[PDB]
């Protein structure tokens, strides 16, 4: 039971760490997607010009 | 009485250890799914905003 509680705590800590890491990775992915979408929009605008 | 209490509490603690580890991976999977869904929402909203921006431009 003591080991199970300790493993619960350790797994919860690793879980929150993984959640934060994936959130940061998703934020970076969203930044890249927004940047490339804006660049593509600029390319489309100049093509229309 | 103390021995019977020891036996009953030991059985209850084995059951509780099993249930606690079970809830451990249950909550781990639940929060991992929540984080992945939040990341998907981030990506989707970013894509929608970019689509709106490019359409307006």
């Amino acid at each position: 039971l003591a080991d199970a509680d300790a493993m619960h705590a350790k797994a919860l800590a690793d879980a929150k760490a993984e959640s934060e890491k994936v959130t940061e990775e998703a934020k970076q992915d969203s930044e890249r997607i927004a940047a490339q979408l804006s660049e593509q929009a600029g390319s489309e605008a100049e093509r229309i010009k | 009485a103390e021995r019977e209490a020891m036996l009953a509490k030991t059985a209850a603690d084995n059951r509780k250890s099993a249930e606690q580890v079970a809830a451990a991976q249950a909550d781990y999977e639940k929060e991992m799914a929540e984080a992945r869904a939040q990341a998907s929402a981030l990506r989707d909203e970013a894509r929608a905003a970019g689509r709106s921006v490019v359409d307006e431009k």
